[PDB]
RNA sequence: ACACCAUGG
RNA sequence: AGCGUGUGCCUACCCUACGCCGGCAGGCGCGGGUAACCCGUUGAACCCCAUUCGUGAUGGGGAUCGGGGAUUGCAAUUAUUCCCCAUGAACGAGGAAUUCCCAGUAAGUGCGGGUCAUAAGCUUGCGUUGAUUAAGUCCCUGCCCUUUGUACACACCGCCCG
RNA sequence: AGCAGAGUGGCGCAGCGGAAGCGUGCUGGGCCCAUAACCCAGAGGUCGAUGGAUCGAAACCAUCCUCUGCUACCA
């Protein structure tokens, strides 16, 4: 039924219209399953459609709700950047601002040279896990001279 | 693994072949219909429920993990 | 402190508030900007004789000649949070043997003073010794 | 109708 | 379902019902129990019955990491523990080797006690679903008893020749 | 200078166009009370260099270079 164009190019990422919407839009970063289901419910569109069955007047509404969530009554405890450390905002950072925020957070930490930044610099484990018997990336060392 | 490129929904050729197989198959299950054509297997369930609605196939068993139909309780 | 595009002017300020207001904000009003642990710490509020360190952080920035920095308020208190008052002063934070010095920047607000002097040497490995593998055992 | 099987801070 | 535990002398902390508040962790308020008396008729999990997925490292897997919220405590950074949104690694049944097991047993599955201001991937007990294979032998690894041989007795991991 | 042979894993080598392994060495496991022997896996490649043919090569052709054996031994 209705073999129409399926491959979508949503902002800076490729979606396949061969999948269901609630699991197709998770291909974008910052959008998981629990977030995408809510973004699709608030937009009043159906949830049994393949992602190719959406004409150009649904996708636009879906993304404008996906990017301005607090406008459409998506709560605060549910967003992936809350009390933004340097601006006090609440937001979902979605596609490319995610990598920029992550690198900005790592660089902020390394700047004041806190301990987390020093573990991020030396490529070690940042939480409090033992590193004596895990990680194990290098090569075997020979004991016979 | 491998690459099974199945169809997410029918086209007219597969759509007529799906109605031209009804008298042929003694056992009808979603997996058999998936293997005959190139169907995403979750579309085969909808196709068989549609065929059942039109009286074209007869349900012999339905369970959570298995469904079975047969051709018009004949032959 | 020469920080000039990311704290006061231009891009950003601590959760949208600028340092000059953080210098007058009462601790009750300020603990609403802080994260959960720092808020809980001040809500328990058991500043004990962690007070008196504030009396030598302060009163050391007034004995100091202008256009310069206070010298060192060396301490064992690794678990101090960084209130915006302590911005600017120099502190010597004990690590188990040594008072490594720190110049407090407006970016460290709400971290722990212990989170700026490490307790061990970052290791560079030697050469594996006699017990290092089962391939090694024998001597006469 | 019998493959190999050495040595000991 | 079954085995349990429950207010502590020094030692200051126990198990919780039910109403309200909060998405959640959690908070406030009032009661019972020193216990076959209250939590408790212990509404446990796997299992059972219906939806969506469809052979694609996928909606399998949940490592690593960012941001936020609670509780215990005198104090949580080298994240104590817990909750929420996000990031989404190896891994497609495992080389030479090698462990444990005979019937309510192996294995799957959850629940208590111990340590415990906080807290089990540990161990110690309890139930729940419940097989395949044997009724043998001395081959391999060892053990017991008799006969026999010995240059061993620190006892074959011995002794000893050039 | 010439003839002949060779140029591939640290080292000896196999590889008659559908294209990278063998034997040894090296490192770590196994077996054993322990060591050698023996078993396993891992690491390490401009297939001498340069062009050309071929749908495609390490291999075929042409030029050059580098080793080895044998005569030539040459103002
Ligand atoms: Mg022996
Ligand atoms: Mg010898
Ligand atoms: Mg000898
Ligand atoms: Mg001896
Ligand atoms: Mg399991
Ligand atoms: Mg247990
Ligand atoms: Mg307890
Ligand atoms: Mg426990
Ligand atoms: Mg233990
Ligand atoms: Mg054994
Ligand atoms: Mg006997
Ligand atoms: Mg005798
Ligand atoms: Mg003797
Ligand atoms: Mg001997
Ligand atoms: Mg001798």
């Amino acid at each position: 039924p209705e073999k129409f164009q399926h491959i979508l190019r949503v902002l800076n990422t490729n979606i396949d219209g061969r999948r269901k919407i609630a699991f197709a839009i998770t291909a974008i970063k910052g959008v998981g399953r629990r977030y995408a289901h809510v973004v699709l419910r608030k937009a009043d569109i159906d949830l049994t459609k393949r992602a190719g069955e959406l004409t150009e007047d649904e996708v636009e509404r879906v993304i404008t709700i996906m990017q301005n969530p607090r406008q459409y009554k998506i709560p605060d405890w549910f967003l992936n950047r809350q009390k933004d450390v340097k601006d006090g905002k609440y937001s979902q950072v979605l596609a490319n601002g995610l990598d920029n925020k992550l690198r900005e957070d790592l660089e902020r930490l390394k700047k004041i040279r806190a301990h987390r930044g020093l573990r991020h610099f030396w490529g070690l484990r940042v939480r409090g896990q033992h590193t004596k018997t895990t990680g194990r990336r290098g090569r075997t060392v020979g004991v016979s001279k | 693994r491998d690459k099974l490129n199945n169809l997410v929904l029918f086209d007219k050729a597969t759509y007529d072949k799906l109605c031209k197989e009804v008298p042929n198959y003694k056992l009808i299950t979603p997996a058999v219909v998936s293997e005959r054509l190139k169907i995403r297997g979750s579309l085969a369930r909808a196709a068989l429920q549609e065929l059942l609605s039109k009286g074209l196939i007869k349900l012999v068993s339905k369970h959570r993990a298995q469904v079975i139909y047969t051709r018009n309780t004949k032959g | 402190v020469e920080q000039k595009k990311k704290r006061t002017f231009r891009k950003f300020t601590y959760r949208g508030v600028d340092l000059d207001q953080l210098l007058d904000m009462s601790y009750e009003q300020l603990m609403q900007l802080y994260s959960a642990r720092q808020r809980r710490r001040l809500s328990r509020g058991l500043r004990r004789k962690q007070h008196s360190l504030l009396k030598r952080l302060r009163k050391a920035k007034k004995e100091a000649p202008p256009m310069e920095k206070p010298e060192v308020v060396k301490t064992h208190l690794r678990d101090m949070i960084i209130l915006p008052e302590m911005v600017g002063s120099m502190v010597g934070v004990y690590n188990g043997k040594t008072f490594n010095q720190v110049e407090i920047k407006p970016e460290m607000i709400g971290h722990y003073l212990g989170e700026f002097s490490i307790t061990y040497k970052p290791v560079k490995h030697g050469r594996p010794g006699i017990g290092a593998t089962h391939s090694s055992r024998f001597i006469p």
